């Protein structure tokens, strides 16, 4: 894992037969450790193309975004959590998407936290995992190495190859291009399904909806919300903590999506639909999410107004709505709430106050009973309706 | 963790059938039979090896009876009767239905022919009678909370 | 020591001996003593 | 964990839990209500059935017959079996039986699906269910018919039928009659069991009847695997019945309790039904008439016949017979007197005295309860008009029953009175139906209701309930009856015809035994509770797992007490590194090293072997495994 | 007998490895005034933990190139040793229960060769005769 | 991986088997896969594969069979026994062996 | 006449805690409290006037009172809402308002679902409840409610929970801290199903329970025997620490007179 750190030290471009011995031993280690994070990456991403046809072909896994990381105090960035997220996961380093390569330095710029528990390993595993784009990159270093890596995409069909895959996966899952991933989700459903080989056949593939999942990341990292919303949408019909079932998955979408809204909301931003989407997402996870709901209050506190579609009329998320009924008072700012189009009426004034006898009063109970009644429905649906009724919210948020 | 057998009756002859066992502190008996051919005070068991002088229910939480027969059951009433054991007396459905006639015979014997001073009467049969739980066969019946 | 404290706890919940039991000897004891 | 239903039936359940190591089967049960579809089987061919009308189609026209607009099969009853391919009847182990009219439909199960497995029932079960099988087999081959009709259990044919014929389902699954070899042979492969008896199934789980109080001999199953139990509530009943009541207390305790065999016709209360039935029949008796009482030979028709012994007396109708026609009426009779020790204590204190248990020893004996066998031997002899018979199959499809609705039905005088609920009395009198016989309909169905195991429920908890899913909804009949219903606190699963439930009564720690030699050389310890390790070799032997003699370390070793207590236990030259949350700990004799994190402790060792092993001892001081 | 209750998991584990020279190994919990036998994963789960391991790394003798160092080493399990299980990876390294013995680079300490050994109590065997033919018992 | 399943499907390779006994090769790759699947935990994997043991083998399979007449299921040692009856029906000679192996059994 | 101080906030409505209070929603809390409580309801609360109306900032009498004894569930089981949203006025307003229009003296069965919520930063009112040390600026005000009335406890947050934030202190010191009547009913930790009637169960066997006592002067040959039990009752604590006992030492004397 840090033994590519003296081999890299030499010279990268050094003389062919002057240091013959250096450049060979140099070109040696560089492909025994890319040989080693691709089958690494194949191991921990690729469950289901690394078995044969009498394996048990279990559920492929994948990488996602370190969300963890942003919302966890070791890289708390007062001020570069809306833009410098997507430079947080890549480094500015895999711009170009790099088949079977891997050219990012954010093994280095950065670390995973990772607990004796949470990871196999608190120093091997976790530096194997983390180190796999520095070594690659001083593979890439190395003029011999990135030649033999390029020869090798090109001949083995990396597409359609099973650790090259994992591998592009992986770099994409990291840089953030979110279109790599996606044809990759794309070629993994019909790779699978059309081959006699044992995985996962058909659109209800588990690498498939961890390559749609991985691909929602990376466009949650590239700022895209809209994007990454749609893509885990279509998933649910350094490290990161994140089961291998093909049913995880789906509940693990949602949280790329809170950690930008999050970032969005205690940065000077002060987007109301992000601090909707962060209260809606506070039951996801706590007490991590603790901090976002505390950032959506303090966003809507600043914008001092909001609009959605449906966000307590007919959306029946617990947190969601006890929130939103938290923050109608002066606890959330002093702002007016809006849960159906136009409607609300003031909350956030003084609390002796008429406006509408019975009309309003009746239109909030059967709201708020019709909530109650849908509160046992998993709020997947509701998100996807939000997301697909109220998407000029999400597109103002994203940008 | 011992199991403890004292055979009062029947250890070496045949009659008077009653047998003590302590096999985890519950203290069963196994019949109450009565011999036949013995005139006076050995016709039946002696149940003053049991603490006499005392109630005998807080001894024994189970008695049993094999069959109807007298070197088998015959001692049943004076026991329970006479020497004061309230406690459940277990017997099949058939051996219920045949050993209050055979007491009966033998009382109307001792009666007639011979004396009966110190022997008991058909009223006190019948109130042993009261005690009895009809057991079916291969009814795994729970006497106590730990003993069946 | 497992199979101590299992059977100290078992020994500890008994019931009364019998007489006969305490006045025996050499695990025999002489019956119908009053006649 | 599993529960395979293999008949939608509520009444006649057929339902094998692939639970623990064992597949068992609890009752097997018999769908007569498909003979109702068929024309009746006479013991004397009928001029009015043989010349019924064919029914017409656009094409067949002999296999159907018309009658009142309804319309039959001219073939041979048939018997909807339960569903025997839904699963394989070989992999089936233990087959368990509640009741004589749940016990119909093994013949099938034990020959013909290549089932080798033990079948387990209560004596007076089997010989009951011997005598219904007996009477059954002699209705249907006494007079046998073709089973010509094949054509209408097309698919595409039966969708044009009427209703009665539209609404049969599975009838390709319909199969005829066992013959009395096949009887014979199921009777053959049973073991009989008394009730509270523990049956050990291969050292694995243990089942006893439980006594149900519904019937002769019937029973309640629970089966338990040391830790979780499974309770069958067959039909049962608490009434003041003959059999000795419910065994309700050995039911609490149960992680599922598998529920059928509910009453039907629930808002009947039995008593007043009975009282019903007899003032019937004595007012038809009055005037003259005659009455037919469809019933089987060993069922409700005891109950009925005491309280009718009781009834003339005070009527004044000791004059008329009472006469008892089937092939297994003797035997019946017989075997309800004997079975005097599978009564309730009221009745079986009459073996103590000598006296026959049932009272019809009594009819018997002033003559007034007279059973024949069939039709043409003493009864045509001994037969006076203004009588009451009990006889025949009460589906009206064989028996003598089909020969007394022929010759009774012309007249208004006579009626015909129907006990048993499990057919439904207007379809059983469909081929019959221009009569102008006084039909009534008052049964007597003494199993629980709603209410009842409702109470039940609520004094057992059951950590779940399975029933048919007809007993989750309101009777069609009534369809608004919120209390013809089974209300739990959990939501009561359900189950149709061939579903397959995955119970959720999945738990761990089963039983192991450990034996003193072992014992003796485990110690526990004190930790926060007792606590032990325990290295051994494991015996199996039928099932039944013994312990014969042949990572994680816990405590607190906080960093404090690690540099303090063990400073100076025999070594020398130690230095402690400043290290954050901890410290480090190496000596210079060979750059032997300790290193703590947060809730544990390793032992390095640099080219040192023999200080090793005392180096993790002295930790050891203080390290359970907890 | 001692009536005991066993986890399950343990219960299957016993024979998933254990079916064809066996053992069985766990932890008797005697909580709540019943007994519960549990393997060590559930005794952590029933309630003051302290984990206790071998990661020794004993500075090897052998003073030959990393390769023989690194990759000829650590195929020293299969010469005579018995009950261990058999998991094969292309990248190379014996993954055993608690073992694992590519480390890293053959000599970082500023001394001769330094290998990390790694074992627990249970697999305690191969550690043990590992360190010790690894402190002098292979000599260049 | 369930156990009905692998049960049924070597219920339906017996079929298979029992429909091409003149087949030999197929009767080869049957019994190997019964074998494979023979120390399966579940006790009807084990009967399925002892019932293929013994409607198909050459005529090394008594002792295969003849091992499993100390298994801890009594119904896996019932279809032990059945299979060496099936065998000795289909024309084997048993040996002398399985004589004090069945008289345990008794 | 008394009024149970029901929370005005437009969180009362839906679920309380920010992710969960405990169990399940409001409405199975609601349905616990009625099934267990339903004999002590009927037995012992059959007189205790409580109306489930609406109110904009704080409890008011305004409906006719009426004799609800099992209708108190029904209270926070599918209750109204109003467009009114006052934290300030929760408990210190209905506090003083049972104070002044109740008395300190009255049946009051102040239990229903209230999230009982605080801000999301330095808005903390503690107040309502814990006015003795904390808000000491209001010390000489009406508050903490020094006077009896029934114990209501906000055992929402996770002490462990949200003592990630340092917000724990908040959330957990509100039941202990209102009045310390008797003993402190706060329990901190995850939450589960038998919790949601912890705090109605308090008083399950506590009505009523049967006794062994006589009042007679020296011997007498015409004392009085009571039969039913009377309320627990001590003088001293020395004498009474356990169940009172009868001496082998009566005497009648002393002279009567009015
Ligand atoms: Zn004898």
């Amino acid at each position: 894992l840090h033994r590519m750190k003296d081999l890299c030290r030499y010279m990268n471009n050094f003389d062919s037969e002057a240091h013959a011995k250096y450049k060979n031993q140099v070109v040696y280690s560089t492909m025994l450790v890319f040989f080693k994070n691709a089958f690494q990456y194949v191991n921990s991403i690729q469950p289901s193309l690394f078995q044969g046809p009498n394996a048990p072909s279990q559920v492929p896994l994948v990488l996602l975004e370190d969300v963890s990381n942003v919302y966890g105090d070791v890289e708390i960035d007062r001020n570069k959590h809306i833009h410098k997220k997507r430079k947080l996961a890549e480094g500015r380093e895999k711009t170009m998407s790099s088949d079977d390569e891997d050219c990012s330095a954010k093994g280095r710029n950065r670390h995973i936290v990772v607990n004796k528990a949470e990871l196999a390993n608190s120093t091997e595993v976790l530096e194997s995992f983390k180190l796999a784009r520095e070594s690659w990159e001083l593979l890439y270093s190395l003029e011999f190495l990135d030649k033999e890596f390029t020869r090798i995409c090109l001949a083995w069909k990396t597409d359609t190859w099973l650790w090259l895959r994992i591998f592009l996966t992986d770099m994409i899952i990291y840089q953030g291009q979110y279109k790599k991933a996606i044809a990759s989700l794309h070629h993994l459903a019909a790779l699978q399904g059309s081959i006699s080989q044992p995985q996962i056949t058909g659109q209800g593939t588990l690498e498939h909806q961890r390559a749609l999942i991985q691909l929602a990341t990376c466009h949650f990292a590239l700022g895209e919300y809209r994007m990454t919303c749609e893509k885990v949408l279509d998933l649910m019909c350094d490290l990161k903590l994140l089961p291998c079932t093909s049913k995880a998955i789906m509940p693990y979408c949602l949280h790329l999506m809170l950690a930008c809204f999050k970032l969005r909301a205690f940065t000077d931003n002060r987007d109301d639909m992000a601090l909707g989407h962060v209260i809606v997402l506070l039951q996801q996870e706590w007490p991590r999410g603790e901090n976002l709901f505390l950032k959506a209050v303090n966003k809507i506190c600043q914008q001092g107004n909001f609009q959605y579609e449906n966000f307590f009329n007919y959306v029946t998320n617990i947190d969601m709505l006890e929130e939103f009924a938290y923050l109608r008072t002066q606890e959330g700012g002093k702002i007016h709430l809006e849960l159906l189009p136009n409607q609300g009426m003031l909350i956030k004034h003084h609390t002796v106050t008429r406006g509408i006898t019975k009309g309003v009063k009746e239109d909030f109970r059967l709201a708020m009973e019709r909530q109650v009644s849908r509160c046992g429905e998993n709020l997947m649906v509701v998100l996807h309706r939000f997301c697909i009724n109220e998407k000029i919210l999400l597109l103002q948020t994203l940008t | 963790p011992e199991i403890r057998v004292t055979p009062l009756g029947a250890g070496q002859d045949v009659g008077r059938s009653c047998i003590l066992v302590s096999i985890a502190g519950k203290n069963v008996m196994l019949d109450c039979g009565m011999h036949m051919g013995f005139n006076d005070d050995r016709r039946f068991p002696d149940f003053s090896y049991i603490t006499q002088n005392g109630r005998l229910t807080d001894f024994l939480d189970c008695v049993i009876i094999s069959h109807f027969h007298l070197d088998h059951c015959g001692a049943l009433p004076y026991f329970s009767e006479m020497v004061g054991y309230d406690g459940p007396i277990y017997m099949t459905h058939p051996t219920q239905a045949i050993c209050p006639i055979l007491l009966e015979d033998y009382r109307k014997i001792a009666v007639d022919k011979k004396g009966e001073a110190n022997f008991f009467t058909s009223q006190m049969i019948k109130d042993c009678m009261k005690k009895v739980v009809a057991v079916h066969l291969h009814q795994t019946v729970q006497v106590d909370d730990e003993l069946e | 020591s497992l199979w101590s404290n299992r059977i100290n706890t078992a020994n500890s919940r008994k019931h009364q001996e019998f007489a006969g039991r305490l006045n025996s000897v050499n695990n025999r004891a002489e019956l119908y003593q009053h006649l | 964990m599993k529960l395979y239903c293999l008949s939608g039936h509520p009444t006649l359940p057929c339902n094998v839990l692939k639970f623990k190591s064992t597949t068992i089967m609890l009752d097997c049960g018999l769908d007569m209500t498909s003979t109702l579809n068929f024309l009746p089987l006479p013991l004397v061919q009928s001029p009015r059935l043989s010349n019924l009308p064919g029914w017409s189609l656009k094409d067949l026209d002999k296999e159907l017959k018309e009658c009142s607009g309804h319309v039959f099969v001219d073939s041979v009853p048939e018997f909807c079996l339960p569903e025997t391919e839904l699963i394989d009847l070989s992999t089936v182990d233990v087959i368990l039986i509640s009741n004589y009219h749940c016990m119909m439909a093994l013949p099938y199960i034990t020959e013909h699906t290549g089932f080798t497995g033990t079948v387990y029932a209560t004596e007076p079960t089997v010989q009951i269910g011997r005598l219904l099988m007996e009477e059954l087999v002699n209705f249907i081959e006494r007079v046998p018919k073709a089973q010509s009709a094949s054509l209408w259990k097309n698919k595409d044919i039966q969708r044009l039928l009427p209703s009665p014929l539209k609404d049969a389902v599975e009838v390709s699954t319909w199969r005829r009659c066992y013959t009395m070899q096949e009887v014979n042979s199921a009777l053959s492969k049973i073991q009989l069991v008394g009730y509270s008896q523990k049956i050990e199934l291969f050292g694995a789980v243990q089942v006893t009847p439980l006594s149900s109080g519904y019937a002769l001999g019937s029973s309640n199953w629970i089966i338990q695997s040391h830790y979780e139990k499974v309770s069958y509530v067959s039909g049962s009943s608490l009434l003041t019945t003959h059999p000795q009541p419910m065994d309700q207390a050995s039911l609490k305790n149960s992680d599922v309790l598998v529920l059928t065999g509910l009453t039907q016709i629930p808002t009947a209360n039995p008593d007043g039904m009975v009282g019903e039935f007899c003032s019937n029949l004595a007012l038809t008796v009055r005037n003259g008439g005659n009455v037919l009482v469809p019933c089987y030979p060993s069922g409700v028709i005891y109950d009925l016949l005491e309280c009718l012994y009781q009834y003339i007396d005070s009527a004044g109708l000791s004059s008329v017979p009472l006469y008892f026609i089937s092939p297994v009426a003797n035997s019946s009779l017989e075997f309800s007197q004997i079975f005097a020790e599978w009564l309730c204590h009221n009745k079986q204190s009459k073996v103590y005295l000598p006296e026959p248990p049932f009272p019809h020893a009594e009819l018997i004996q002033t003559n007034k309860l007279k059973h024949y066998p069939s039709i043409h031997g003493d009864f045509s002899n001994d037969f006076r008009q203004p009588c009451v018979v009990f006889t025949g199959h009460p589906s009206l499809r064989f028996g003598d029953v089909v020969h007394f609705m022929e010759l009774w039905g012309k007249s208004s005088l006579n009626t015909v009175i129907f006990t048993e609920p499990d057919f439904s009395y207007l379809e059983a009198l469909a081929p019959y139906q221009p009569l102008a016989m006084k039909c009534i309909y008052c049964p007597i169905d003494t199993r629980l209701n709603f209410i009842q195991v409702s109470k039940l429920l609520k004094e057992v908890q059951p950590l779940h309930v399975v029933c048919p899913e007809q007993y989750t909804q309101p009777p069609p009949a009534q369809s608004h009856r919120m209390d013809l219903m089974i209300d739990c606190q959990p939501p009561a699963m359900s189950y149709r015809r061939a579903e397959v439930l995955a119970l959720p009564f999945k738990r761990r720690y089963e039983k192991i035994e450990i034996m003193p030699e072992l014992a003796d050389s485990l110690v526990p310890m004190e930790i926060k509770i007792s606590l032990a390790t325990v290295s051994a070799v494991l015996h199996t032997k039928d099932n039944k797992h013994l312990l014969q003699p042949p990572p994680l370390l816990s405590g607190s070793i906080p960093v404090e007490q690690f540099v303090q207590t063990l400073e100076k236990h025999g070594f020398s030259d130690i230095k402690v590194e400043d290290t954050a949350k901890g410290h480090i700990v190496l000596l210079q004799e060979a750059e032997t090293l300790i290193q703590i994190e947060e809730d544990s402790t390793h032992i390095i060792c640099d080219n040192d072997e023999m200080l090793r092993v005392r180096l993790r001892d002295l930790v050891l001081k203080f390290l359970q495994k907890f | 007998s001692i009536p005991v209750g066993i986890s399950l998991g343990l219960l299957k584990r016993e024979m998933a490895q254990g079916l064809l020279p066996r053992l069985l190994h766990g932890t008797l919990i005697m909580k709540d005034s019943n007994f519960r036998l549990v393997s060590s994963e559930q005794a952590l789960k029933e309630l003051a933990e302290h984990q206790l391991r071998f990661t020794c790394r004993v500075h090897l003798h052998d003073t030959r190139k990393e390769q023989e160092t690194a990759l000829r080493v650590y195929s020293h399990l299969k010469s005579v040793l018995k009950d261990h299980c058999v998991q094969h990876l292309p990248d190379g390294s014996v993954t055993v229960e608690s073992v694992l013995l590519q480390a890293a680079a053959p000599s970082e300490d500023p001394g001769t060769k330094v290998l990390l050994v790694s074992w627990t109590y249970q697999d305690e065997e191969l550690g043990s005769f590992l360190t010790s033919l690894l402190k002098k018992g292979l000599p260049q | 991986k369930s156990h009905q399943v692998l049960a049924q499907l070597l219920d339906t390779l017996l079929a298979i088997g029992t429909k091409l006994p003149e087949n030999q090769a197929i009767q080869m790759r049957l019994v190997d896969v019964a074998c494979k699947h023979l120390t399966d935990t579940s006790h009807g994997v084990r009967n399925k594969c002892l019932q293929l043991l013994g409607n198909l083998g050459s005529l090394d399979v008594q002792k295969i069979i003849g091992d499993y007449f100390s298994d801890q299921d009594p119904r896996v040692r019932t279809a032990a026994i059945k299979a060496m009856l099936q065998l000795h029906e289909r024309g084997l000679k048993l040996h002398q062996t399985i004589y004090n192996q069945a008289c345990k059994l008794l | 006449p008394t009024v149970v101080v029901m929370d005005v906030s437009l969180s009362m409505t839906r679920p309380v805690s920010i992710e969960g209070s405990e169990e399940y929603q409001r409405k199975h809390l609601a349905a616990h409290g009625l099934t267990m409580l339903f004999e002590h309801m009927a037995t012992n609360y059959k007189l205790e006037f409580t109306a489930l109306v609406v109110f904009s900032s704080l409890w008011e009498l305004m409906v006719p009172f009426t004799r609800d004894y099992n209708t108190l569930q029904e209270a926070l089981s599918n209750m109204d809402d109003y467009d009114k949203t006052c934290l300030e006025s929760a408990l210190v307003g209905v506090c003083n308002i049972v104070q002044q229009e109740w008395g300190g003296a009255i049946p009051c069965q102040v239990v229903l679902v209230t999230d009982g919520c605080l801000g999301i930063g330095r808005g903390s009112l503690r107040h309502s409840l814990a006015t003795q040390n904390q808000r000491s600026e209001s010390n000489r005000f009406p508050l903490p409610f020094p006077f009896p009335s029934k114990l209501y406890i906000m055992c929402m947050a996770n002490l462990e929970e949200l003592q990630s934030t340092d917000s724990l202190e908040c959330l957990e010191r509100l039941i202990d801290l209102n009045n310390g009547e008797g003993q402190i009913f706060t329990i901190d930790g995850p939450l589960c199903l038998k919790n949601v009637q912890s705090m109605f169960g308090k008083l399950i066997d506590l009505a009523y329970t049967p006794f062994h006592a006589v009042l007679k002067c020296g011997h007498l040959t015409a004392d009085v025997q009571v039969f039913p039990r009377p309320e627990p009752f001590v003088v001293d604590e020395e004498i009474d620490p356990i169940p009172k006992v009868i001496n082998t030492d009566l005497e009648i004397v002393g002279f009567i007179d009015i």
